[PDB]
């Protein structure tokens, strides 16, 4: 089994686009991701609440679908709640609150896509180990 | 309980004031070979 | 003593540096070009990082027949294209 | 080229050390050499960390030791911890390193080059271990040196700038100290507390005024002491007590190195106050007190009424009482109900944890902290993969606390043995018997049968 | 002779059939307290709440313990590194179910344990001796302060330490396995090998003296008989034993030094229990074992188990179980 | 009567600096070979398809995780021979099988005896008593008990323990889960043995170096000694009383303490290897009855015994999938017992 095009191509928006990422952008997601996201997210599970995971079932069921690029960057930037009711960007790292969560300030457009890559990659790789919890390890 | 907590207190301060006084009584002399040890 | 030369007599001795100087070396890096080389995988049959699956398979491939097995492992290996 | 085998000095190799304990000259350049040692590491170290320091992640999350001590003093950082100018680090770490050469310098030339003892050269800093007068008087300059560095913490915090303050209105900030407390019953207060649950003896001090008049005390009662031992020599009672040796002083130093490691690994596990959580990561009970909080938040939003929820034992799943009465976080985290922080007191009351604050004053700014406390326990494995020994690798970190704790215990336990070691072989050594048994005077043969 | 002067005199006496000396002023007081109070509790102590959840744990005989089950239990974790003297309950009873016991027992213990080392020291000193046997006894010492003290105030909670009876062994065990890895632990791998080594060591130098004893007794007679009590000459040949094990091994892997040999022995397990014990008092401020949980990973990016994550999976079993009741929140943090 | 034999008698015991004998013929090859096979297993050897694991250094594991695992459960009880009708005859094929694991342990075995027969024969030469084979019967019969005999009790080689670091602690922990081994009676005198033992070493060096006579005006002690000195290095009537004093009771026959050194770790081992014979055959120690009934009918009882009976139902439920990969065992997380919370 190796890292292919196919395991890096995935949904860039709802309206069915793809992406293809590089084995480059795909470590460099799976790096920021743990710098600025891992001590909640290992796993893709959620620490300080364990009722919302990074599964891509959970993502697309999320308000807006959150389950490609799109979706993703635009929680970066401006979170919700998973029904998209409330702004959560003074309890959630984004760049809407990088002056709270300092480690956001160093993020660019580009890091944010990578991440976003990591956490769609992920689940394509590792199945039910992630968002599985200690169940699956 | 009172009574109880002073009679300990009173009883572990008795003891104490034996090992400190003990070893303050010329503890080093008290060995079989050099005992001038001032 | 038993008679042999002691070894700091040895050790210290130019002659003695003159060839492992040589001959140590030259097994260190046949002992790397065997890794290197990627030999050291078919000699002991161990997978590459790219052989423990199939891409998009899961499963073990445990060996589940006594007398077979050489023949189970031979087809596990058959199925990774 | 004297004492520098075994046949002449009477000690092997690996005691080679213990060839020095009469040449005051050599000796002293071991102390001056090693001293540069330390200062040397401070400095290199300090640069180590400010070199690989990145002002946008907690320091917590990047292995530091050193840079948080000094962010405590109030240098670099301002309101909230923020890191603000990292210029002093670097003077910081600069200033020891260049030191440390002088300090090298001496230490060699007076190891190698000077002369080797000093009784002859200068009668002042020609010393007999025997002397008892020329050992407190030495004791006496050092505990002057000591008083004057105490004395110069209270300079940083009345006069320069002030120190850090995580219990500062609004969040941490640097304050200047303008009223340090100076009334003896509460500093020598602190000295008679139980060092038990709830008490924790001096490790229990939570605001910086108290720190600072105790370090007034401090400076003051040292300085004294060493014009008082300058000026006197030791009593009659105290002549009787003590074993007078070099090696014996050791010991006694090695005791209270050993004691002061303990109370230092207590000191860095629980106090939040002179080890802001800000810099040092939260403490054990701050991060299990900030789970329940989180969920207790979490739950709270979904609809549960906190105060009333019963848990499975019967104990309230978000809130019971202590053995007290004091409301307090339900859970495993009822063993940390001593907790003080300042990101959970706006929540208590009178009678502990207030129901109603709870309810109604719970700021986003009070979630974030406990959610940032809680997912940085200072649980982590030994090759530093954070969280619980059954996590899976991902998450690069242990807590600068459990570095330093651990560190610390490993040291003065070290210490104590070192102390057993060095004062049972300086009374044996003082008697004359350390060396083994006489076998024309074996003591116990002329003792009476035990039975 | 003044009273004092003669009561001094007693007390420092090599005379007495037991030393006494300074240090047993204290040491005896104290292990007679903790004993007592053990004894009684093993046998006829009603269940106690561990964990603070109102969720009686029975150690005691009377209660349906044997031998082997039985145990002092921990005091509750709602009291913590609170200090509970009897004097602080409202009644014996309430001092009972909350554990108090255990806090008598163990401090008194330690107090005691640690005058016993010193009295060793003490007597060294009074019979002309060199002094480090104390030093020897420091590492089991040292090791019964890291499993009801260090720990505790680590975790937290004297309801943490190690309970006083054998299961309870047991359990802390497993449990400490489940929270800290300990068996991927340096130092309690240090620790192993101070004891296996030990024991090792032991058997080793005890074969090796007794296969090179000087023949001075018949067959019919225990050997034990040709070495009398206080005898100058040595009962054995070191020659012979050095030859034997000499020829073993090789020449220098064999000492023919007794003083470097015996201080061999006495180095190995006490260094290595030394480890073993800063191992517990480490891992009490939650610096674990290794952790190398999905460490090996596949080119696609698939986890390759090795040995370490079966050891996790175990691991996870143990932990998932451990105190059933006592946790609400999602994170084991103490 | 100097023929070939009593001439290859003479070659074997030279005395140089590596002895041979007779005995040199067995031991040499199987340990070197059981070392080498070791060495090779863990440096290049999978255990893929044994056990579904990553094993050797060439696949990316360190030295604690390295191992020379155990054959499939598939395989039996087979001798595994290279030559045999599993491998017929192919390297690669029987180093995937598991063939370095019987070769080691075979060897291994071998070895052992050889090393024995080694401590009789250089005992025999020198002329001293043989106590030192004698108590070496105890690594024997414990590698004897728990390589060949637990083994061949069970299913197959598979469930023996695997050589390597992690690989021994994942067989303690599976002893505790599977088979309550800490509540075994016979392994409680294993470990009092092996404590007791340390103990004895280490206060049997303490106490000769702390009763040593001066017999140097040194400050290092340990050059006044000479191995041919007839007088004893330490005071034995010191010790005693020392002891005697401390402790209540002392030594006093030197012979008997040495005995007794050799006796208490030897016996320790001994015993712990009748029970894992006894493990073999899943013989185990594992409950008390009376307190099963009694926790049965009430449920308020509860000891350390029924806490630690938990723990082990944990261990089995969250290990046997990937412990036991030819079980094919799926466990659904609703089947999963676990406490409240974690
Ligand atoms: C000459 C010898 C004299 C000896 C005489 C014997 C007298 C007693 C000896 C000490 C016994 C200590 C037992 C309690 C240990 C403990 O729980 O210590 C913990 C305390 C700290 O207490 C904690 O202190 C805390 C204070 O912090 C508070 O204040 C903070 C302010 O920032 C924060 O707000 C924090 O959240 C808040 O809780 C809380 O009160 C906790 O409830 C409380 O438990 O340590 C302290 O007091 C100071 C450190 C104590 C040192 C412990 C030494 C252990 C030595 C091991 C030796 C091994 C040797 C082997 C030999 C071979
Ligand atoms: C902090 C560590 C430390 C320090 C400061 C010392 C210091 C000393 N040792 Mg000790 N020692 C140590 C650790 C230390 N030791 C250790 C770990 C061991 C076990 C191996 C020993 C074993 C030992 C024995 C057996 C003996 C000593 C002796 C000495 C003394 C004389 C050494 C000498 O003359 O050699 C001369 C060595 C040289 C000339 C070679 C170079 C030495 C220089 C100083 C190194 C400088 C390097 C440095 C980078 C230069 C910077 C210059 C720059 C600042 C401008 C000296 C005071 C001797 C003694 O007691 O004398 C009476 C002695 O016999 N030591
Ligand atoms: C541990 C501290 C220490 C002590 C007690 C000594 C003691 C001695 N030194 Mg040594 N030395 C030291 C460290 C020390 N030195 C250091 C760090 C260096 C590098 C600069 C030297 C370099 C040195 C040389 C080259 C010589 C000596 C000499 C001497 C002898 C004569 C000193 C004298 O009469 O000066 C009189 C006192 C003064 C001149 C006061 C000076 C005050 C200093 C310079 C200002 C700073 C003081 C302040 C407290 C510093 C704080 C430092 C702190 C942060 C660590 C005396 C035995 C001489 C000797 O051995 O004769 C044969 C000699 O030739 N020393
Ligand atoms: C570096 C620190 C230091 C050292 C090593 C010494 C050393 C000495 N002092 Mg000095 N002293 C010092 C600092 C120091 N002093 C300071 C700062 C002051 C001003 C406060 C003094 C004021 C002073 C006076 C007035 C006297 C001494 C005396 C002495 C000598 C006798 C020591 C003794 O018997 O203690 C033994 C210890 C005790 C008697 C303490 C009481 C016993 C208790 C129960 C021990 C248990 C304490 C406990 C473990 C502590 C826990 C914390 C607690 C506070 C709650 C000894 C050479 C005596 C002397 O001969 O002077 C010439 C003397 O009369 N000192
Ligand atoms: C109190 C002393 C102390 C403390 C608390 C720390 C703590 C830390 N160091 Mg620092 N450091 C120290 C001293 C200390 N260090 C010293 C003396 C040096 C010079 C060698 C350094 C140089 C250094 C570097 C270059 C780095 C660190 C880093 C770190 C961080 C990661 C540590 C790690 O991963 O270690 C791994 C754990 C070990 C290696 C365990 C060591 C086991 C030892 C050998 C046991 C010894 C026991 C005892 C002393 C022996 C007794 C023997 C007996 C017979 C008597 C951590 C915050 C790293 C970092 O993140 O920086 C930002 C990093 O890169 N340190
Ligand atoms: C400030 C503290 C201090 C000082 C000044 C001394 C001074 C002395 N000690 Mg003491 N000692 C101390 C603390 C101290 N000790 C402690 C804390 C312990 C407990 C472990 C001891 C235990 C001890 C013993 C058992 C003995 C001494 C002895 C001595 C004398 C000779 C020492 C020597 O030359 O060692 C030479 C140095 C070495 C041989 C090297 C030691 C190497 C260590 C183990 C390295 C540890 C690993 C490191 C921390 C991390 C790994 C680094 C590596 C990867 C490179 C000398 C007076 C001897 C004596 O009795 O003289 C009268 C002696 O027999 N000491
Ligand atoms: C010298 C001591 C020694 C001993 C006791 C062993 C023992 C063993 N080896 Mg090891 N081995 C050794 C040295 C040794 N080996 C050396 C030097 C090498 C490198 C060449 C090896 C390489 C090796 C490999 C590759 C393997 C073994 C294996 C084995 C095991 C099975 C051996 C077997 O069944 O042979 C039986 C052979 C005999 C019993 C010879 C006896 C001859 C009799 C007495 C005389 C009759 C012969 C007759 C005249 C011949 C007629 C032939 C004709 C009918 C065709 C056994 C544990 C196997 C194993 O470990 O599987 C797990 C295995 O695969 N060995
Ligand atoms: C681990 C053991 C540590 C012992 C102390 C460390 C040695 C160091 C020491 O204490 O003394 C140092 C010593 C110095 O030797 P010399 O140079 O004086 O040699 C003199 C010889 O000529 C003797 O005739 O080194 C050795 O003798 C050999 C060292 C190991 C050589 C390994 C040879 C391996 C041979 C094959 C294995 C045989 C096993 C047989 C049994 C199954
Ligand atoms: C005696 C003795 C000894 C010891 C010794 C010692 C301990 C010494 C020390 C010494 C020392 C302690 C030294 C030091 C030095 C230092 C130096 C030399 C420094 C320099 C620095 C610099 C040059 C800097 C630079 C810089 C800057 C300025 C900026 C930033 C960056 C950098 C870093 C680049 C021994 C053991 C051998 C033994 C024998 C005897
Ligand atoms: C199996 C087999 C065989 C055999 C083979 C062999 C015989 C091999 C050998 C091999 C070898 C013989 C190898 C070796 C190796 C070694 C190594 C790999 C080492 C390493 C080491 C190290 C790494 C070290 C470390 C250390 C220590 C341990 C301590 C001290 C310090 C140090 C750190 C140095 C045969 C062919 C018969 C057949 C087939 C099967
Ligand atoms: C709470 C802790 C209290 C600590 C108090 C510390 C105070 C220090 C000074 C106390 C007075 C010292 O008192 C000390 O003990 C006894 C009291 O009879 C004296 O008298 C002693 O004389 C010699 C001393 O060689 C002994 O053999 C003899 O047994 C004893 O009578 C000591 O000579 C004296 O040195
Ligand atoms: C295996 C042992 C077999 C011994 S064989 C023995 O060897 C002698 C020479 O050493 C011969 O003289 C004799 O005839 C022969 O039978
Ligand atoms: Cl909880």
């Amino acid at each position: 089994a190796e890292l292919t095009p196919e395991v890096l191509t995935v949904p860039l928006n709802s309206e069915g686009k793809t992406i293809t990422l590089t084995e480059k952008q795909y470590l460099e997601g799976k790096r920021l991701f743990q710098y600025a996201c891992a001590s909640c997210h290992v796993g893709g599970i959620t620490k300080t609440n364990p009722s919302l995971d990074l599964r891509t079932e959970t993502l697309a069921l999320a308000t807006p679908p959150r389950d490609n690029i799109e979706g993703l960057v635009d929680y970066m930037k401006n979170p919700t709640t998973y029904d998209g009711e409330q702004e959560i960007a003074e309890v959630h790292p984004s760049l809407r609150s990088a002056d709270i969560f300092p480690k956001m300030r160093n993020l660019t457009e580009k890091d944010l896509v990578a991440i976003a890559g990591h956490i769609l990659v992920e689940p394509k790789i590792l199945g039910d180990k992630w968002g599985g919890g200690k169940v699956y390890y | 309980m009172e009574t109880l907590k002073i009679t300990v207190y009173i009883v572990v301060t008795f003891f104490v004031l034996l090992f400190v006084f003990g070893f303050l009584s010329g503890d080093p002399a008290r060995n079989p070979k050099r005992k001038d040890l001032e | 003593t038993t008679g042999e030369r002691p070894f700091s007599d040895i050790i210290t001795s130019v002659r003695y540096w003159v060839i492992h100087s040589i001959t140590i070396p030259a097994l260190f890096i046949a002992g790397w070009l065997f890794v290197s080389t990627g030999l050291a995988y078919d000699v002991f049959g161990t997978p590459r990082p790219d052989s423990y699956y199939a891409q998009e398979q899961r499963s073990i491939p445990l060996v589940t027949d006594r007398f077979e097995a050489k023949q189970q492992v031979e087809t596990f290996l058959e199925q990774l294209k | 080229a004297t004492n520098r085998d075994q046949e002449s000095s009477g000690f092997a190799w690996w005691a080679g050390n213990a060839r020095l304990i009469n040449l005051s000259g050599k000796l002293l350049g071991a102390h001056v050499a090693h001293a540069g040692l330390i200062v040397f590491w401070a400095g290199a170290m300090t640069l180590f960390e400010l070199a690989h320091f990145i002002p946008e992640k907690p320091m917590y999350e990047q292995g530091l030791i050193l840079i948080p001590h000094i962010a405590t003093l109030g240098w670099g950082v301002g309101p909230g911890g923020e890191v603000v100018d990292t210029f002093p680090f670097f003077v910081v770490g600069v200033v020891h390193l260049i030191s440390s050469a002088v300090l090298g310098f001496g230490g060699v030339y007076h190891a190698i080059r000077g002369p080797e003892t000093l009784e002859e050269y200068s009668s002042f800093f020609g010393y007999d271990w025997k002397d008892k007068n020329k050992m407190t008087t030495i004791l006496g300059f050092h505990l002057i040196v000591l008083g004057i560095g105490a004395l110069l913490l209270v300079a940083k915090a009345m006069f320069f700038g002030g120190l850090y303050d995580t219990w500062a209105p609004g969040g941490g900030d640097v304050r200047v100290i303008t009223n340090p407390t100076l009334d003896p019953r509460v500093i020598f207060g602190y000295l008679l507390k139980s060092p038990f649950g709830g008490e924790g003896w001096i490790v229990s001090v939570n605001n910086l005024e108290d720190v600072v008049g105790g370090h007034i005390w401090i400076g003051l009662i040292c300085i004294a002491g060493g014009i008082w031992h300058i000026l006197t020599t030791p009593f009659g009672w105290a002549r009787r007590a003590f074993i007078w040796s070099g090696e014996a002083y050791l010991s006694y130093s090695l005791g209270a190195l050993s004691m002061m490691g303990f109370i230092a690994t207590c000191f860095v596990w629980f106090n939040n106050t002179v080890y802001p959580s800000e810099f040092y990561g939260p403490t054990g009970p701050e991060a299990s007190q900030a789970q329940a909080m989180t969920f207790l938040i979490r739950d709270q939003k979904l609809g549960a009424n906190v105060g009333s929820a019963q848990g499975p034992t019967g104990l309230g799943k978000y809130l019971m009482r202590s053995p007290t009465g004091e409301i307090i976080f339900g859970g495993e985290t009822m063993r940390f109900w001593d907790f003080r922080g300042p990101w959970l007191e706006p929540l208590r009351g009178p009678n502990g944890l207030d129901l109603n604050k709870i309810k109604n004053d719970i700021q986003p700014w009070q979630e974030r902290r406990a959610a940032e406390y809680m997912t940085h326990a200072p649980l982590g494995s030994l090759n530093s993969v954070g969280g619980v020994a059954t996590e899976i690798n991902s998450v690069n970190f242990v807590s600068p606390r459990s570095w330093l704790a651990t560190s610390h215990f490993v040291l003065a336990f070290f210490f104590l043995v070192g102390h057993l070691w060095h004062a049972g072989r300086a009374r044996a050594a003082a008697a004359g018997f350390e060396k083994g048994i006489d076998r024309e005077s074996e003591p116990v043969l002329s003792m009476p049968s035990l039975d | 002779a003044n009273l004092w002067e003669r009561f001094c005199n007693w007390v420092t006496s090599t005379d007495n059939r037991l030393y006494v000396g300074w240090f047993g002023v204290i040491m005896i007081p104290t292990l007679l307290a903790a004993t007592i109070c053990f004894v009684i509790a093993f046998i006829a102590a009603p269940p106690v709440d561990i964990d603070g959840i109102r969720e009686p744990v029975s150690g005691s005989l009377l209660y349906g313990n044997n031998i082997i089950t039985g145990a002092v239990v921990p005091s509750s974790n709602a009291i913590g590194l609170h200090f509970y003297p009897i004097w602080e309950a409202a009644s014996l009873d309430e001092w009972l179910y909350n554990g108090g016991p255990y806090q008598l027992i163990i401090f008194h213990f330690l107090l005691g344990a640690s005058c016993y080392m010193g009295r060793q020291w003490e007597l060294s000193y009074r019979l002309g001796m060199r002094p480090w046997i104390c030093v020897a006894y420091s590492a089991p010492l040292a090791s019964a302060f890291a499993v009801f003290l260090i720990y505790p105030i680590g975790q937290g909670s004297f309801s943490d330490g190690m309970p006083l009876g054998i299961s309870g062994t047991f359990n802390f065990m497993i449990v400490f396995q489940a929270e800290h890895n300990i068996l991927m632990h340096p130092f309690h791998q240090l620790g192993v090998a101070g004891v296996f080594g030990g024991a090792l060591f032991c058997a080793m130098h005890g074969s090796l003296v007794t296969s090179s004893l000087i023949r001075e007794t018949t067959e019919t007679e225990s050997a034990n008989y040709g070495y009398k009590f206080g005898q100058e000459e040595e009962t054995y040949n070191i020659v012979a034993a050095h030859g034997y094990f000499g020829r073993l091994i090789f020449q220098y892997a064999s000492f023919n030094n007794s003083r470097s040999l015996h201080f061999f022995l006495a180095a190995w397990p006490v260094v290595g229990v030394w480890f073993a014990a800063l191992g517990i008092s480490t891992m009490a401020f939650n610096l674990n074992g290794f952790n190398f949980n999905h460490s090996v990973i596949d080119a696609k990016g698939n986890v390759i188990n090795t040995w370490a994550d079966i050891i996790n999976r175990a691991n996870l079993g143990m932990e998932v179980m451990h105190e059933r009741n006592a946790h609400n929140f999602p994170l084991d943090l103490a | 009567e100097r023929g070939w034999f009593d001439i290859l008698d003479d070659w074997l015991k030279r005395d140089r600096f590596v002895f041979v004998g007779w005995s040199g013929i067995l031991l040499f090859p199987c340990a070197y070979l059981a070392l080498g096979g070791w060495l090779t297993g863990t440096t290049f050897v999978t255990s893929w398809y044994t056990h579904g694991l990553a094993s050797s250094y060439l696949e990316g594991c360190n030295f604690l995780t390295v191992a020379v695992s155990t054959p499939a459960n598939s395989m039996g009880h087979s001798l595994l021979l290279l030559w045999g009708p599993e491998a017929q005859g192919d390297f690669t094929r029987w180093c995937q099988l598991g063939g370095l694991w019987t070769f080691i342990a075979l060897h291994g075995a071998f070895g052992l005896i050889g090393f024995m027969l080694r401590q009789f024969e250089i005992a025999r030469l020198v002329g001293v008593r043989p106590y030192n084979a004698i108590a070496f019967s105890a690594p024997i019969a414990v590698f004897v008990s728990v390589f060949l005999i637990y083994p061949l009790g069970q299913s197959s080689w598979f469930f023996a323990p695997s050589f390597g670091v992690a690989a021994i602690f994942r067989f303690l922990l599976f002893f505790q889960g599977f088979h309550n081994w800490t509540l075994n009676p016979f392994h409680m005198m294993g470990v009092a043995g092996v404590l007791g033992g340390a103990l004895l070493c280490a206060i049997h060096g303490a106490t000769v170096e702390n009763t040593l006579f001066q017999d140097g005006e040194g400050a290092s002690t340990f050059r006044a000694f000479n191995p041919t000195q007839a007088e004893e290095t330490y005071s034995m009537v010191t010790a005693n009383r020392f002891w005697s004093q401390i402790f209540g009771i002392a030594f006093s026959n030197k012979r008997w303490l040495h005995f007794f050194m050799l006796f208490v770790p030897v016996t320790g081992l001994w015993m712990s290897a009748i029970g894992v014979v006894g493990l073999a055959l899943n013989l185990r120690s594992y409950d008390f009855i009376s307190q099963e009934i009694r926790a049965a009918e009430d449920p308020e009882f509860e000891t350390f015994y029924t806490k630690n009976l938990l723990l082990n139902e944990g261990i089995r439920a969250w290990m046997a999938p990937q412990d036991q990969p030819h079980e094919n065992f799926v466990f659904p997380e609703e089947v999963l017992p676990r406490g409240n919370a974690l």
